[PDB]
């Protein structure tokens, strides 16, 4: 317990961003103890890939990059290597060689309301798919042929939609907060 | 294929009661919210009520609040509406509809309810009222909302006397099965639906709907009708 990584500042953040404008916090110089989080009843998704799946119950010194965002329940499966879809393509992309953990949990109680929480957004149109860990927070009208235009107009679109999160809909349309952990091993020797 | 078969229409007198049924099949009924929407004779669609997937949450339009009770039986895959103390204002074709987070992606056939013997909502303004075109031509329909709905607009196609059918969700995304000659555009208050290369089956009434500002509301429609009278 010599300087464990303060994960609670990430997972218990009062406000989470929209998946198109996903945010990263780096937690520096601490022993990743994500094994304590796996133990929790708290998480509906918990998938570690590569070396994070082998060192899952291990304790080691690293920098942790935490990517936070909200998605629909049906969209949570897109936060995985090799996946395609509007979130995977145009919002948040993991590399095929991803070696970290994906954590998600149902946030119906805080991210949905009786009349619909519409504060969270995703992008549905883009010219090309995102590279892994690329981020696009632009709001420029989209057209198939890439010529400038103002909506409303034939073949001219605004690229952002809202999630509509209600307390009446099933888990698939309910809100999920998602945290992606990337671990960066700290080396000792001098430069 | 998702199927919703309604029953229990008929004519009643004012102050009387009726129950509408909607039997669901071809999907996991218990996972979806279910809505009631109604259409008064020769007018636009109005949102009535919604029940949650598990039947514990229920919400009603102000107009029918306190005398309409929505319910469901998840073993029977059936949705109900108990309509008590009916007025002339309640005369409508009633529709059950599967929830797509307050867009409506599958609709029952409708049941007419006639109550006749006595006896800050976001407004969606559609223009023109009618649009008279020939096959192969381009229809451009407009829907100006009173307040911003961002991109939270959907469009529906209604054939005469038949249930509405979703065309577009979120301003610009087509519903399943909808060919790419239909296209929608806009965010905020100014929205268009373009039907290019009009086909015989495209002649219908078209309804825009907002979901984000409570309660869900529909425009009064644009009728795309076949052009009578040649055009020299
Ligand atoms: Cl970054
Ligand atoms: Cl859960
Ligand atoms: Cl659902
Ligand atoms: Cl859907």
């Amino acid at each position: 317990i010599t300087n464990l990584c303060p994960f609670g500042e990430v997972f218990n953040a009062t406000k989470f961003p929209s998946v198109y404008a996903w945010e990263r916090k780096k937690i520096s110089n601490c022993v990743a103890d994500y094994s304590v989080l796996y133990n929790s009843t708290f998480f509906s998704t918990f998938k570690c890939y590569g070396v994070s799946a082998t060192k899952l119950n291990d304790l080691c010194f690293s920098n942790v990059y935490a990517d936070s965002f909200v998605v629909k329940g049906d969209d949570v499966r897109q936060i995985a290597p090799g996946q395609t879809g509007v979130i995977a393509d145009y919002n948040y992309k993991l590399p095929d060689d991803f070696m970290g953990c994906v954590l998600a949990w149902n946030t119906r109680n805080i991210d949905a309301t009786s009349t619909g929480n519409y504060n969270y957004k995703y992008r549905y149109l883009r010219h090309g798919k995102l590279r892994p860990f690329e981020r696009d927070i632009s709001n420029v009208p989209f057209s198939p042929d890439g010529k400038p235009c103002t909506p409303p107009a034939l073949n001219c679109y605004w690229p952002l939609n809202d999630y509509g999160f209600y307390t009446t809909t099933g888990i698939g349309y309910q809100p999920y907060r998602v945290v992606v952990l990337s671990f960066e091993l700290l080396n000792a020797p001098a430069t | 294929e998702v199927q919703l078969v309604q029953s229990g229409g008929g004519v009643v007198q004012p102050g009387k009661s009726l129950r509408l049924s909607c039997a669901a099949s071809g999907f996991a009924f218990s996972s979806y919210a279910m809505h009631w929407v109604r259409q008064a004779p020769g007018k636009g669609l109005e949102w009535v009520a919604v029940i949650s997937y598990d039947g514990s949450n229920k919400y009603y339009a102000d107009s029918v609040k306190g005398r309409f009770t929505i319910s469901r039986d998840n073993s029977k895959n059936t949705l109900y509406l108990q309509m008590n103390s009916l007025r002339a204002e309640d005369t409508a074709v009633y529709y059950c509809a599967r929830d797509r987070s307050y867009y409506l992606d599958y609709w029952g056939q409708g049941t007419l309810v006639t109550v006749s013997s006595g006896g800050s909502e976001t407004t969606l303004t559609q223009s023109p009222a009618t649009l008279s075109l020939s096959p192969g031509e381009r229809a451009t329909l407009s829907c100006r909302a009173s307040q911003s709905v961002r991109s939270n607009l959907a469009w529906y196609q209604q054939k005469p006397g038949q249930a509405p059918r979703p065309l577009i969700y979120d301003a610009s995304t087509r519903a399943t099965g909808i060919p790419d000659r239909f296209s929608g555009s806009g965010s905020g208050t100014d929205f268009t639906l373009t039907i290019s290369r009009l086909e015989p089956e495209d002649f219908a009434v078209y309804y825009c709907q907002q979901r984000s500002n409570w309660p869900p509301t529909f425009g009064q429609g644009t009728k795309v009708e076949v052009k009578s009278g040649l055009v020299p």
